[PDB]
């Protein structure tokens, strides 16, 4: 109502339309008593009611759909569930994802991101496929357990564009996201390709290019640790036998 | 469809040759005591190599023995002070990045993988690393 | 008219619209079945709102106690209120079982039971024995992540197919001949062009439009695109006043908190501490369907027994149940609670009120997928065209959908449309022309809004459409509201050609884009509430307190021994057909009679309407 | 050998966990044998590493290449170098330890 609480936000700009324009930073003011909570919130409400021209990825708006992620105040996460930072006596600076080809404003292009998810085959392979549909494939309680921690991912890439390595060498590093995948369907009890999935890391780049910066973990929306299945792949990597 | 190299190579590819800018990373990006001392191990270790190769080579280049060079030192009473600045100065990247290495060797066996551990066991190497330096620089 | 826009055209046996639980098992249902496939999404697949889903999808496994796919049939013709169409019914729970063992073998992590086994919970309005024997255990589940999980294995699951992707495109427009879809035209985000994919079948399994209200659980992007595309193509969408308002949108954010709650033991609960439930479904309480408990919820609260400041929600407690069970059962509320209300589960209740959040209504198809249009009383499938999930009316919910038979509906009815399109076609076979300026009205509307300068903009129009639905069409609904919303809503759209958007440019124009949607919202939001106001009587989600009865051929609440069978345009136990000028914004409406036969009566009974109540 | 990548990390580690033991060993035992375990382990060890730094930053085929020929010479020589110091100097302990005594 009456009695305002203005929150300036210094948000990264570009249009790909505008024939030789540079990356700049717009700031916005944002009275934060008639805002919802969220950075996201903030968002919407400066395209709806100061510039409709600030473009950028959303859609679930409950930290879910990974589609929001962008970097706010230094670091990556989901702008739906990343709570606006009271304190009027700072801007909060939001970017895209880092180290991304920006396709404008606040997004980046995710498809080599997108290839190196498929590059693992994220699915499950069993060696005979010639009965599938017929039954449940059993699976106890016990080894549905270790994939508490791993499934919940949101393919948001948060971690992977805060990791340094990846950073360095994208092109060839798949990255905390795919990588705690492919260890997601490693260890699923019904997958049959476990040797194969490791194989396909025989190189020194998909896998090995991460020395454990721990960003990733650190950064993760979801509260999931891929920093740490990239290490059980290190000892699976390092113990498995042809 | 297009297989996943196809699509990396294409991404590669239409982008190399866009006019799209690239997101800023280091120089946006929020540091940690972890990302930190990640990154000092890294300089550590390249600054002990160096060091361990300047000192192969002048062991293959000056005319005089170590014997020569260590009096050398010796005939210039330095004041203690100076003495174990030096030394600290000289044992601190070695101490550093070995508890700092114990660390990683640790992690290589899937331990201390929690944030708070990663936090902690950085810490804990950073006061051993503090009082191994100390200790030694004194010895 | 002038090519301001280039074109690419594509040619494929067949183009999927939407990369949800529906699109997905579509399109690779077809590339599997040996067609060309295209799938064409605004989204990047695992971004689709069904990635929110989370209770579950519902199957007789029998993995908790004896089942037969029989009873939930009867579960969810009874859920429907009647406006089910049986044979599709019929066809989605018979296929339940097989569907859901596809989704495990595809790799779906189920939570287990102790037999190895698909662990499920209990949903809201399921019974055993045709509503004789007890609370049904068939809501198969990934903990309470089940529509990420479910959306995630069959992305995966895709990548396994030639099926040509075509994401972040947005479709504009059907490439309608001769009352026969030729594919669609669509705008390419990344890069500002207009595609035209000709094929000769074309799926549309674009989700629903819950953000035409104010306050949903549904996404920003289910704005109803594909609905929108029927109704531009002179086609007519069906049953779309049948908007279902979920019990547990938590309150503030809207954020959807699973029925699955419930089913584990959760206890809706007023401002007396009273578990009001007992009282308005003493049998099912807490378990009965969502539109009266959703209805339940409002009185209690318009009654004076609302919680919280503004006593205008109720709470949902789950603290008496064990912290293990709430962390392996419901782990996403949980998180979602403390993120989105400052919640603990564990020690307090969560604050929750009916949200909007699914449409039963949708385009009508048949139960094999196909479109269908509704001629001189007779039924006609539109060759070329299919629908599937949430943004078809097969209808297998009817006036309300059992939680849980959505996930189910969408690979059940994606798998329909591709073996169905498989039957009837063969792959290759020559793709069907399409006149040179096919399309060139979606480009002239997209130009046309690109450099809007009137005096509306968008979010302004769009809150003014959501406003007006929020207050004029919720739970319980009256012909004089109804009636102005009708007009306000009228307003609203005839004002559209004062829109004004800024940015200019094409790429990854959002400002549009969102435009384009707001047309797209507008034109299901009139079809809602115009529906409603023409629909005088009190069915499943749309209650009219002006017309409180329920009213069918015959009145079965008492013996039909010589009744005289009301005639067809004397009570509403049928379909709403809507239509409109697109032009004017008039709607048009229609009715086509309610399927009441299943695929076998020998096999499955088709079941004569009642008395509902739980 | 299919596992070159993973015998590579493996050795990587048994080597630092080596020179890890030489630290004690060479206060402990200091001599000869202590004094070209460490020449063998530091210069392995510090080639690996700075085998991985070229690895991260450098790109491109020739400028690898050549980093990669580069890091090779710096190593043999400096265990070259190390070797020397060790037979016709006092060797690494002995000096280390007059260091430590200024
Ligand atoms: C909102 C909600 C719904 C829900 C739920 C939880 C929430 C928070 N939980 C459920 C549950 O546990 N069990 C159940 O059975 N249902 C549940 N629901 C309802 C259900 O999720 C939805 O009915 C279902 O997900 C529908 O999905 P569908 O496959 O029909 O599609 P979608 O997910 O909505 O995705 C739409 C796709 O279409 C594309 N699209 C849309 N517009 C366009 C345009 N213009 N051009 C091109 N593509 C378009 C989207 O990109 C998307 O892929
Ligand atoms: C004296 C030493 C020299 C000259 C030396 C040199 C190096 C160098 C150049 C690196 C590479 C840095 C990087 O990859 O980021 C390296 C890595 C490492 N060193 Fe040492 N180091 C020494 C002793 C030790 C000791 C005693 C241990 C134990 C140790 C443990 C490690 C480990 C574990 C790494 C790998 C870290 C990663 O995964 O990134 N180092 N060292
Ligand atoms: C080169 C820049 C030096 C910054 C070193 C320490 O940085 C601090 O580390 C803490 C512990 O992880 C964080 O919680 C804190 O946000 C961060 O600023
Ligand atoms: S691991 Fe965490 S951050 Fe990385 S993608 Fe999955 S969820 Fe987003
Ligand atoms: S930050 Fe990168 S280096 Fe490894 S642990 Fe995380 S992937
Ligand atoms: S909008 Fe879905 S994660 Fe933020």
């Amino acid at each position: 109502a009456a009695t305002s609480r203005i929150k300036k936000f210094s948000i990264y700009r570009w249009d790909p339309d505008k024939p030789g324009d540079k990356p700049r930073m717009q700031t916005y003011e944002v009275d934060l008593n008639k805002c919802g909570p969220m950075v996201l919130d903030a968002l919407i409400k400066i395209k709806n009611e100061l510039d409709s021209t600030l473009t950028f990825r959303r859609s679930c708006r409950e930290g879910i759909c990974g589609s929001c992620a962008m970097n706010i105040a230094g670091g990556n996460t989901l702008a739906c569930t990343k709570k606006i930072d009271p304190d009027l006596s700072k801007t909060t600076k939001i970017y895209p994802l880092p180290h991304m080809y920006v396709v404008k404003d606040l997004v980046p292009d995710l498809s080599n991101f997108y290839a190196q998810y498929k590059s693992i085959e994220p699915y499950l392979k069993k060696k005979d496929e010639s009965k599938q549909g017929k039954e449940q494939y059993l699976q106890s309680i016990e080894d549905r357990q270790k994939l508490d921690g791993l499934y919940e991912c949101i393919l948001c890439a948060c971690c992977s564009t805060s990791c340094p390595s990846y950073w360095w060498n994208g092109d060839k590093y798949l990255g905390p996201a795919v990588l705690m995948q492919a260890y997601r369907w490693m260890i699923d009890s019904r997958d049959d390709y476990t040797e194969e999935r490791l194989a396909q890391l025989q190189d020194p780049f998909s896998l090995y290019r991460c020395h454990t910066i721990m960003n990733c973990t650190r950064t993760c929306p979801k509260g999931l640790n891929p920093g740490k299945a990239i290490a059980e792949i290190k000892k699976m990597m390092a113990t498995y036998k042809e | 469809a297009t297989t996943a190299k196809e699509e990396m190579a294409r991404f590669w590819e239409k982008n190399t040759k866009s006019s799209r800018p690239l997101s800023p990373h280091i120089s946006i990006y929020k540091w940690s005591l972890p990302m930190a001392m990640s990154i000092t191990h890294r300089g550590t270790g390249v600054a002990l190599s160096l060091g361990v190769s300047l000192f192969s080579l002048a062991a293959l280049l000056l005319p005089e023995q170590f014997p020569h060079y260590v009096a050398v030192v010796k005939s210039l009473s330095l004041s203690p002070a100076l003495i174990y600045s030096a030394k600290f100065a000289l044992v601190f990247p070695l101490s550093y990045h070995t508890w700092n290495g114990i660390r990683h060797l640790v992690w290589d066996m899937g331990k201390g993988f929690k944030l708070s551990q990663v936090e902690q066991s950085g810490v804990v190497v950073l006061i051993l690393t503090l009082l191994s330096s100390a200790g030694i620089a004194a010895i | 008219i002038s090519t301001q826009y280039p074109v690419v055209d594509h040619e494929f046996d067949a183009v999927v619209v939407g990369a949800g639980g529906a699109g997905l098992r579509a399109a690779f249902g077809l590339s599997e079945a040996g067609f060309n496939t295209a799938c064409v999404t605004k989204l990047f697949p695992t971004r689709s709102h069904t990635v929110a889903a989370q209770g579950g999808i519902n199957a007789a496994l029998g993995n908790m106690e004896d089942d037969n796919w029989r009873w939930h049939f009867y579960d969810t013709v009874k859920g429907s209120d009647w406006l089910g169409d049986q044979d599709a019914i019929h066809y989605m729970t018979e296929q339940a079982p097989a569907a859901v063992i596809e989704l495990e073998n595809y790799g779906m992590p189920f939570s287990r039971t102790e037999e190895g086994k698909i662990y499920q919970r209990a949903f809201g309005g399921q019974s055993l024995q045709f509503g004789k024997g007890g609370q049904a255990h068939r809501c198969c589940c990934v903990a309470d992540r089940t529509g990420h999980s479910l959306l995630h294995t069959l992305y995966g699951r895709s990548l396994r197919y030639d099926t040509s992707y075509f994401v972040e495109y947005f479709a504009l427009d059907l490439l309608m001949e001769n009352g026969e879809c030729r594919g669609v035209i669509a705008l390419c985000i990344e890069d500002g062009t207009i595609h035209r994919f000709r094929a000769k079948n074309t799926v549309i399994a674009t989700g629903g439009y819950g953000r035409t209200y104010f306050s949903c659980t549904s996404a920003h992007t289910s704005t109803g695109d594909g609905t929108a595309m029927v109704t531009r193509a002179g086609l007519p969408c069906q049953d779309l006043e049948f908007v279902q308002f979920h019990p547990t949108g938590i309150y503030g954010a809207g954020c959807l908190i699973t029925e699955g709650c419930r089913g584990e033991g959760g206890i809706l609960i007023n401002s007396q501490g009273e578990r009001f439930m007992e009282r308005y479904a003493p049998v099912a309480k807490d378990l009965a369907s969502r539109d009266v408990v959703s209805r339940s919820m409002t009185i209690e609260i318009r009654e004076g027994r609302g919680c919280g400041p503004e006593k205008d929600h109720v709470y949902l407690q789950l603290h008496h149940l064990p912290p293990q069970q709430l962390a392996t059962r419901l782990p996403g509320i949980s998180e979602t609670a403390m993120i989105f209300a400052g919640v603990d589960v564990t020690k307090e209740p969560i604050p929750v009120l009916p949200t909007v959040h699914y449409n039963m209504g949708g385009i009508p198809t048949n139960y094999k997928g196909q479109v269908i249009t509704h001629v001189n009383g007779e039924d006609k499938v539109v060759p070329g065209l299919y629908a599937c999930g949430e943004a078809a009316s097969a209808s297998v919910h009817g006036a309300n959908r059992l939680g849980a038979n959505s996930l189910l509906d969408l690979v059940v009815f994606g798998r329909a449309c591709a073996l169905t399109i498989a039957e009837t076609c063969k792959p290759g076979e020559p793709v069907p022309s399409i006149k040179p300026n096919a399309g060139e009205e979606s480009v002239a509307n997209l130009d046309k809004l690109r450099f809007a300068d009137g005096t509306i903009r968008t979010s302004e129009a769009r809150l003014n459409m959501q406003k007006t639905m929020q207050s004029h069409a919720a739970v319980f609904r009256t012909g004089s509201i109804l009636q102005e919303g009708c007009e306000k809503l009228s307003q609203i759209y005839r004002d559209l050609a004062h829109l004004k958007t800024f940015d200019r440019g094409i790429v990854w124009n959002t400002d549009l884009v969102e435009t384009l949607e707001l047309q797209n919202l507008m034109l299901c939001a009139l079809q809602t509430i115009y529906g409603a106001e023409a629909r005088k009587e009190s069915r499943g989600a749309h209650a009219r307190e002006d017309y409180k009865l329920r009213i069918d051929e015959f009145d079965y609440s008492k013996p039909l021994q010589g009744q005289q069978k009301r005639p067809f345009e004397e009570h509403w136990r049928k379909h709403t057909l809507s239509y409109v000028d697109v032009k004017s914004g008039k709607v048009t409406l229609k009715y086509r009679p309610v399927i009441d036969r299943t695929l076998n009566e020998e096999d499955c009974s088709s079941v004569p309407p009642a008395i509902r109540s739980y | 050998s299919s596992k070159a990548a993973s015998l590579h990390w493996t050795s990587e580690r048994a080597v630092s966990a080596l020179l890890l033991g030489l630290l004690p060993a060479a206060y402990l035992y200091p001599g000869p044998a202590v004094d070209y375990s460490l020449a063998a382990a530091l210069t392995l060890h510090g080639h690996w590493g700075l085998g991985q730094v070229i690895t991260d930053y450098v790109h491109g085929d020739t400028p690898i290449k050549v980093a990669n020929t580069g890091l090779y010479v710096l190593s043999a020589i400096t265990f070259t170098g190390l070797c020397y110091f060790n037979y016709y100097d006092v060797g690494i302990c002995k000096a280390v330890a007059m260091l430590w005594s200024i």
